[PDB]
This record gives C-alpha cells, sequence and structure tokens, in this order.
C-alpha cells in the first residue's frame, strides 16, 4: 500500500536540467523524509538528499549542492528533484525513497540520460552463419539514439538460444547492439530466421531475413 | 565521507548454501546501517534497518549484525529468489553513503565459451563503416578474454563488448565483443580473426575468416 510512483525516462543535453517526480500514496506524506538517490552503472548507489515534505528545507550531498534542488508539495504529495548544468555522467537511474532507519520504500526508478545526440532509428545488418551440430546466427543494431530498442525473432515464435546483448555506447554518442541466437545446423535449410528489431523513438520496425553467405 | 566496503565484490553459491556478505565502514556508524538487495532492473528492496532489525515482512533467512564499523548480512539457506546484489548502506552521518554491492551469482560446472565470428555484411560495407563480431557463448564463470587480430596484428582500442546477465536457467554468461573498421582499413587486410581464452580452454581458441 505505500506507493511511489516516479515520473518517466528523460533525454536531456549536456548544460541542461532535469525534474523528476515522485507521487506518494498510502500514507501522510508530511510525516516521513523523502530522499533522492541515483544509481550509475559505475559509480554504485549515490545519495543526493532529502526534504521533510511541509517544510522548505532540503538537505543535500555536498557533491551536488550548487546545482540541485529538492522540493515537495504537499497539497498534491508530490516530491521533485531538480538538477542542473547536467553533464553526461549524470546519466543514471534516479530514486526517491522514504526514509525509517534506511530506506524501506522506493519508487519504480527514473532513467535520465545525458546526451548531445539527437534521436536516430537504427540500421540492422545481418550476422550470417559460418560455413559441428550447432550454428550461431543474429542482427547487429547500429546506430540508433536513444535507449531502448527490443529485438525478436521469428515475430516472438523463436525464443530459446536467444542472447539479446547490452547496448554499447560507441564515441559517435549513438548505440549498437547484437543479438544472436544458436541453432540446429540442419535447421539452416528447412527453417527461416528473421530479427524483428523495434525502436520507438524513431518508430523504426524492420525485420531483417539472417541467411548463409 | 564514510566509505562502506563490502567483502567479497561477489560470491558464486548453491540453493541451501550459507552464505555471509560483510561490509567495513571507514568510521563508527554505531547500529545505523541497513541492507538491500537488488536484481536486475529493478529497485533496491529492503532487507535490514538499524544493523539488525529485519524489515517488515523479509523471510527468516535474512539476518543482519555488527556495530561500528563492521557489519555482516548472512542468508542462513539461500533460496532459488536470492541471487541478487547486495549493498550496504551507513546513516549515521552525512552524506549517506552505500557500499558497493557484493553479487551473489549461481554456482555452477565450468563452461567454456563456444566462439563464433561474423564478418561484416555486404550492405553495411556500403556506408563506409565495416562491423566484425566476435560471439563468445554460454561460458562460466564470467571472466574472458577477446582479442581481435587483423592479418595477425594485434589490436587496440577500437572494440566494444558487452556481456549479458546469468542466464536464470542454465546459468551461463555470453559476451559480444564488435571490432570496428573503416570500410578502407577493412579492405586493406585479409585475415580477421578473435582470439579467446577462457579457464575452461586449455589454451586460446582462434576462429577466423578471409575477407572475400
Amino acid at each position: 500500500q505505500v506507493q511511489l510512483v516516479q515520473s518517466g525516462a528523460e533525454v536531456k543535453k549536456p548544460g541542461s536540467s532535469v525534474k523528476v517526480s515522485c507521487k506518494a500514496s498510502g500514507y501522510t506524506f508530511t510525516t516521513y523524509y523523502l530522499h533522492w538517490v541515483r544509481q550509475a552503472p559505475g559509480q554504485g548507489l549515490e545519495w543526493m538528499g532529502w526534504i521533510y515534505p511541509g517544510n522548505v528545507h532540503a538537505q543535500y550531498n555536498e557533491k551536488f549542492k550548487g546545482r540541485v534542488t529538492i522540493t515537495a508539495d504537499k497539497s498534491t504529495s508530490t516530491a521533485y528533484m531538480e538538477l542542473s548544468s547536467l553533464r553526461s555522467e549524470d546519466t543514471a537511474v534516479y530514486y526517491c525513497a522514504r526514509s525509517w532507519e534506511g530506506f524501506p520504500y522506493w519508487g519504480q526508478g527514473t532513467t535520465v540520460t545525458v546526451s548531445s545526440a539527437s534521436t536516430k532509428g537504427p540500421s540492422v545488418f545481418p550476422l550470417a552463419p559460418s560455413s559441428g551440430g550447432t550454428a550461431a546466427l543474429g542482427c547487429l543494431v547500429k546506430d540508433y539514439f536513444p535507449e531502448p530498442v527490443t529485438v525478436s525473432w521469428n515475430s516472438g515464435a523463436l525464443t530459446s538460444g536467444v542472447h539479446t546483448f547490452p547496448a554499447v555506447l560507441q564515441s559517435s554518442g549513438l548505440y549498437s547492439l547484437s543479438s544472436v541466437v544458436t541453432v540446429p545446423s540442419s535447421s539452416l535449410g528447412t527453417q527461416t530466421y528473421i530479427c524483428n528489431v523495434n525502436h520507438k523513438p524513431s518508430n523504426t520496425k524492420v525485420d531483417k531475413k539472417v541467411e548463409p553467405k | 565521507d564514510i566509505q562502506m566496503t563490502q567483502s567479497p565484490s561477489s560470491l558464486s553459491a548453491s540453493v541451501g548454501d550459507r552464505v555471509t556478505i560483510t561490509c567495513k565502514a571507514s568510521q563508527n556508524v554505531g547500529i545505523n546501517v541497513a541492507w538491500y538487495q537488488q536484481k536486475p532492473g529493478k529497485a533496491p528492496k529492503s532487507l535490514i534497518s538499524s544493523a539488525s532489525y529485519r524489515y517488515s515482512g523479509v523471510p527468516s533467512r535474512f539476518s543482519g549484525s555488527g556495530s561500528g564499523t563492521d557489519f555482516t548480512l548472512t542468508i542462513s539457506s539461500l533460496q532459488p529468489e536470492d541471487f541478487a546484489t547486495y549493498f550496504c548502506q551507513q546513516y549515521d552521518t552525512y552524506p549517506f553513503t552505500f557500499g558497493q554491492g557484493t553479487k551473489v551469482e549461481i554456482k555452477r560446472t565450468v563452461a567454456a565459451p563456444s566462439v563464433f565470428i561474423f564478418p561484416p555484411s555486404d550492405e553495411q560495407l556500403k556506408s563506409g563503416t565495416a562491423s566484425v563480431v566476435c560471439l563468445l557463448n554460454n561460458f562460466y564463470p564470467r571472466e574472458a578474454k577477446v582479442q581481435w587480430k587483423v592479418d595477425n596484428a594485434l589490436q587496440s582500442g577500437n572494440s566494444q563488448e558487452s556481456v549479458t546477465e546469468q542466464d536464470s536457467k542454465d546459468s551461463t554468461y555470453s559476451l559480444s565483443s564488435t571490432l570496428t573498421l573503416s570500410k578502407a582499413d577493412y579492405e586493406k587486410h585479409k585475415v580477421y580473426a578473435c582470439e579467446v581464452t577462457h579457464q575452461g580452454l586449455s589454451s586460446p581458441v582462434t576462429k577466423s575468416f578471409n575477407r572475400g
């Protein structure tokens, strides 16, 4: 019954600002500290600050102080974290959390990407099977922004043996990923293998048939 | 600020095992420490409060102990749902700070990767770039090394890789590496190879193709 429901994903340019919201329900909002914590995949979890709702005073991590503001509206039971002068290292998942001798309740998280890149759909290339009994094939999904892309095989009919890998961020600022499947060699040749790629920000939907040679 | 250092950074275990994760605080933090569990893609879930108090609804197999600078999370008998990363946190003084996480992974028998190399497609080459891909499929443990060679020349700085999360059914990992070249560079060389090393391979495995 306690719920913390955050706003959706954001993509911002370096130097700009983002405001993430946290709507609390299931308890009296003005009775507990609400904190913000972020997680970037190479600085772990990092505490940002708190606010006691109904009271204008907030407390910040010195690492963020000078470019972070936490606010709360008791009327709407909503807290906010605004982070300014955004830099690429602020790319992270931002969480609100309710405090009691630790953080017993957490919001679902809000992904924020900081990049100067523009929205772009991917190019999809085959990873063709080579010339004992199993074969690997795949699709390379190159040069898209922002995340995510989804990949299926044979429109969801092929799930066994599939690995869709984490994307990598290239120096261009665009992402690339691969998806592979292993199948019986004998099948190269009675079965059709098609990778279906979907990138929603660009409404890119591509079906690539993957075959020998 | 207070550094929270967890040991080990990772741990392999089986269902039924007793698992212990420790956390050393760089300064005294009393009993003002909490423990969390997090699974890939999900928010943390709280386990222990005030060093040793189990949050409401947390299974009895989770226990916490310690005070001052040394803290311990114990899982008495690991369950299928307990493979995850565990974090400690101090809330004694500001800034609140977290440990780096300890990953509890599923132990299995060692498995050498199956290695596959994929040349660039003809479609891509038109674009003026060549991506060569190396797949290391279904191996264990996670530690593997891929080296790219172009006409026997070890490559540096022109590849990227990523690794899947441990498979929930077979307990293996897979890794994909991409070597990126300009079409002009690609066309200047014949032999493209990835060389793989892994505990399960008594010597390195090389997969190669000749352009054309």
